[PDB]
């Protein structure tokens, strides 16, 4: 899931942009997937109890 | 006895905690 | 009064019998506090910006800027400048802080590639020339300079680096004049096939263009870090306040809450101290080697007991976590409540 | 110019144990009774370090500086003077150079004619000084100061900034822990590849005791110090051990 | 933590950047703080349960 992004493969940012604006790309892949993790723990929590 | 600064740091912060509404003499 | 702000909470216009959790109360601030070092001497900007003529960009020219107090309403006295470009802080009048080192990097390069002093760039310049760091924080300041360094004939005074084996680190200078080659022959110091002489001059004419006219590039680099500040902006101090809920600013660190002695021991090169939520709890005098401890001014919660609007427009008042010697007493406009 | 002193025997070094030694302050925040995680120049516990004994033994080799150098020498009547460094340790280039007087102590930077071994010494001929070209930063200020004296220093050249930590504690390498608080820092930003330390021969043809010194290098690693009280460092942690 | 942003003080950013281009920092810190408190209180949820 590309969150937004050009494109979820990310060494596709760090190649076709440059290393100031790949930054704020790559910032939200992390924080897209963080969140996604997070999600997953919690119904996890639920499901054990 | 077997059942067990840190506090006034979490107090600056905005964590408080709260007495409960029966003490131990209640319970007792 | 309480009961209102019950009503306004709970958006409703009837109360049932319970008791809420309205609001916090805290103190505000009285007064407002500066420290600031008491040096006098300004820094020697004149010279960085005034020399009669700059260094080649292959061999940048280095300044140490250091014990003094860096004033940029001077930079308002020459021509306009026509590219000011600042990276981690705004050049608006918020350049009147503390910083710990400064370093002046001076040279000329042409108006084109102007825009290749910048992080994350590509170019001659940047790799061959002249790299920044990718978590650069400072200022690039550049003007023309075309009625001085060029002229009718050109001049070999400047000269840019075109082949290098490898790409230049930041911050990393390099005036090695070695043959580049490329080839399997030996190049013996002389050109030829595969053959190369690094150095190439960009004799600058006035009838050039636009994108070749040269141009002064003066880049500031600034480096703010817990260590102590020897430049500073030019600002005024204030005496001293003790045990008074006021502000501060000591050495560019703003905040508000109550300065008291301390029995911290401060080892001599210890500046100041944190505690375990990694936050500043103690600061030393930047004018006279105090210790002094900072603490939030008082705060804390209410709530009110109210009976059923049905019934009664009473309320009570309880003050959660207060001794009751504390609970805060003045009127004059100083509580959030 | 000096004396070749071509009587010089080599011999391989030895290798001691530094068990836990090398933990500094790594910042200028004060803390208290709190354990702190810093990834830093340390050096790694339990590695073993060369050993030059000095008197006979006359051991002044020109060493490697890999990125920092942890030195010790536990001698007495204050034996060991100073030290020189640089990037090709002679005359042609930039050298630093830092010598103790008996009171006081001073730091050169510049182009020095050096010798195949330089040294020091009533008290007289010179010859210390032979030729200072141009030099930019100088700096005099109060001096550094079984066998009773201990010394450690760190020398760590990063950042432009060249920071050497020290201690001395009364007392082969001791047993106990013991946080260098740094000392002096002299911004020259060069660049430093080789050492050699520097120390006297009292001359009657002289008669100078023994001497031991240890060098160690450091790494890259993370430590967990712990701050008590006071805010000393009294213990420490290697993670990667 | 930072979640990105220049520095994890808001008087330093706030002292140091112009309200304009103060905000996209501002933004992450406050968000990245939200986060952190509602985390803990879905977690308080299911321990009281
Ligand atoms: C700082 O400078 C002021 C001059 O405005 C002087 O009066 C004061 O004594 C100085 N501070 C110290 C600690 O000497
Ligand atoms: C440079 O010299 C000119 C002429 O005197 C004048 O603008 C000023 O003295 C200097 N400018 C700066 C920015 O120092
Ligand atoms: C509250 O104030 C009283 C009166 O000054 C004092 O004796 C007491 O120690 C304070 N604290 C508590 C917890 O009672
Ligand atoms: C002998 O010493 C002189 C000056 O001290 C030096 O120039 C020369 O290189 C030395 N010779 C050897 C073989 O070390
Ligand atoms: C001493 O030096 C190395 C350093 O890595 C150490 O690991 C090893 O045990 C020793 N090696 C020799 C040759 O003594
Ligand atoms: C070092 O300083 C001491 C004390 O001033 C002096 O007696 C001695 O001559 C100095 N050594 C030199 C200059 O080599
Ligand atoms: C100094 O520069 C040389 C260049 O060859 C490099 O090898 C060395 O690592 C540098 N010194 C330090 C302490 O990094
Ligand atoms: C801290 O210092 C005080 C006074 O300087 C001393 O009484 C106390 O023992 C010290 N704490 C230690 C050494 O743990």
């Amino acid at each position: 899931s590309k969150f937004g992004a050009i494109s979820s493969v990310l060494n596709d940012i760090f190649s076709r942009l440059d290393p100031p604006e790949a930054e704020v790309q790559i910032d939200r892949l992390i924080t897209g997937r963080l969140q996604s993790l997070q999600t997953y723990v919690t119904q996890q929590l639920i499901r054990a109890a | 006895n077997k059942v067990t600064d840190l506090i006034c740091a979490q107090k600056f912060k905005g964590l408080t905690v709260l007495p409960p509404l029966l003490t131990d003499e209640m319970i007792a | 009064d309480p009961l209102s702000e019950t009503k306004c909470t709970l958006k409703s216009f009837t109360v049932e019998k319970g008791i809420y959790q309205t609001s916090n109360f805290r103190v505000q601030p009285t007064e407002s506090i500066v420290r600031f070092p008491n040096i006098t001497n300004l820094c020697p900007f004149d010279e960085v910006f005034n020399a009669t003529r700059f260094a080649s960009v292959y061999a940048w020219n280095r300044k140490r800027i250091s014990n003094c107090v860096a004033d940029y309403s001077v930079l308002y006295n020459l021509a306009p400048f026509f590219t000011f470009k600042c990276y981690g802080v705004s050049p608006t009048k918020l350049n009147d802080l503390c910083f710990t080192n400064v370093y002046a990097d001076s040279f000329v390069i042409r108006g084109d590639e102007v825009r290749q002093i910048a992080p994350g760039q590509t170019g001659n310049i940047a790799d061959y020339n002249y790299k920044l760091p990718d978590d650069f924080t400072g200022c690039v300041i550049a003007w023309n300079s075309n009625k001085l360094d060029s002229k009718v004939s050109g001049n070999y005074n400047y000269l840019y680096r075109l082949f290098r084996k490898s790409n230049l680190k930041p911050f990393e200078r390099d005036i090695s004049t070695e043959i580049y080659q490329a080839g399997n022959k030996p190049c013996n110091g002389v050109a030829g096939f595969n053959c190369y002489f690094p150095l190439r001059s960009y004799s600058f004419r006035p009838t050039y263009g636009v994108g070749h006219q040269p141009y002064r590039v003066v880049v500031l680099s600034f480096e703010l870090l817990h260590a102590p500040a020897t430049v500073c902006g030019p600002k005024k101090s204030t005496n001293l306040v003790k045990n008074k809920c006021v502000n501060f600013n000591f050495n560019g660190l703003k905040g508000t809450g109550v300065l008291t002695e301390s029995n911290k021991k401060f080892l001599p090169f210890q500046q100041f101290g944190r505690d375990i939520a990694d936050t500043t709890d103690a600061v030393r005098d930047p004018q006279t080697l105090e210790i002094l401890d900072i603490t939030p001014c008082s705060f804390g919660g209410v709530s009110v007991i109210t009976p059923g609007t049905n019934t009664s427009n009473q309320v009570a008042v309880l003050y959660q976590g207060v001794n009751c010697t504390e609970v805060p007493v003045a009127i004059h406009a100083d509580q959030l409540t | 110019q000096c004396v070749n002193l071509t009587t010089r025997t080599q011999l391989p070094p030895a290798y001691t144990n530094s068990f836990t030694r090398g933990v500094y302050y790594p910042d200028k925040v004060f803390r208290s009774s709190v354990l702190h995680s810093t990834q830093d120049l340390f050096l790694p516990f339990f590695s073993n370090v060369t050993w030059f004994h000095v008197i006979k033994r006359f051991d002044n080799p020109v060493l490697p500086f890999n990125d920092g150098v942890y030195f010790a020498s536990i001698e007495k009547s204050n034996i060991i003077r100073g030290w020189i460094f640089g990037t090709t340790l002679d005359s042609k280039t930039q050298s630093l150079l830092i010598v103790n007087n008996a009171t006081n102590v001073v730091i050169k930077v510049c182009e020095f004619q050096f010798c195949n071994d330089p040294f020091l010494d009533m008290e007289s001929e010179f010859r210390v000084y032979s030729s200072a070209n141009n030099c930019t930063f100088e700096y005099v200020s109060q001096p550094f100061l079984n066998f009773k004296n201990l010394r450690e220093f760190v020398f760590k050249n990063i950042d432009g900034y060249f920071k050497i930590y020290s201690k001395h504690t009364p007392i082969d390498l001791p047993q106990g822990f013991s946080a260098l608080e740094p000392l002096v820092d002299l911004p020259i930003g060069i660049n430093i590849t080789r050492f050699q330390t520097l120390l006297a021969l009292h001359r009657s043809g002289w008669t100078a005791g023994a001497a031991a010194y240890y060098v160690g290098y450091l790494q890259p690693r993370t430590f967990l110090l712990k701050y008590n009280e006071n805010g000393t460092i009294t213990d420490a942690v290697d993670c990667a051990l």
